[PDB]
């Protein structure tokens, strides 16, 4: 009448982690910089746009200057 | 007015072959309730250490909420255990 029998007791593996807590922390500071330096980037980027826009005006008003005084000059000339 | 409970448990034995599981089906059968839980002889015992308790306990988890919500008004819940 040797017969035996037993049961079980279980164990939970350690959840996917302790390495997500040195590397992240790495990576999220150097996502705030890179989201501050695409800010600035905006920024700047928009003075540029608004800066050539202005520089258009100018542009298109001494193109007309020059054109009217040749033809002017010329028609007096002969 | 009477206050008194209701029976909660019958016994059958006898000699193989006259007749139990065929009444207990029938008296299942005759009850305008849910459908009666059935255990087929040890059905529950489980390897893991407290596992074979927790399908006792899962056995009576609807009676008990019923007999909470709707108090004295609930219907009839059985239960049958085979050998
Ligand atoms: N009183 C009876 N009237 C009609 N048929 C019966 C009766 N008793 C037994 N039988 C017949 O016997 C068949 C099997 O009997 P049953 O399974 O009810 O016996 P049992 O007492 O459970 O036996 P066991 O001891 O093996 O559990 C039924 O399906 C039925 O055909």
């Amino acid at each position: 009448d040797m017969r035996n029998e037993l049961e079980e007791m279980q164990r939970r593996a350690d959840q996917l982690a302790d390495e997500s807590l040195e590397s992240t922390r790495r990576m999220l500071q150097l996502v705030e910089e890179s989201k501050d330096a695409g800010i600035r980037t905006l920024v700047m980027l928009d003075e540029q746009g608004e800066q050539l826009e202005r520089i258009e005006e100018g542009m298109d008003q001494i193109n007309k200057d020059m054109k009217e005084a040749e033809k002017n000059l010329t028609d007096l000339g002969k | 007015q009477m206050g008194c409970k209701h029976v909660k448990g019958i016994l059958l034995y006898g000699p193989p072959g006259c007749g139990k599981t065929l009444l207990a089906r029938q008296i299942g059968k005759m009850l305008n309730a849910r459908e009666p839980k059935v255990v087929n002889g040890p059905e529950i015992l489980n390897k893991y250490v407290g596992e074979s308790e927790a399908n006792i306990r899962k056995l009576f988890a609807d009676a008990e909420e019923e007999q909470r919500r709707l108090g004295a008004n609930s219907g009839l819940h059985i239960i049958i255990f085979d050998e």
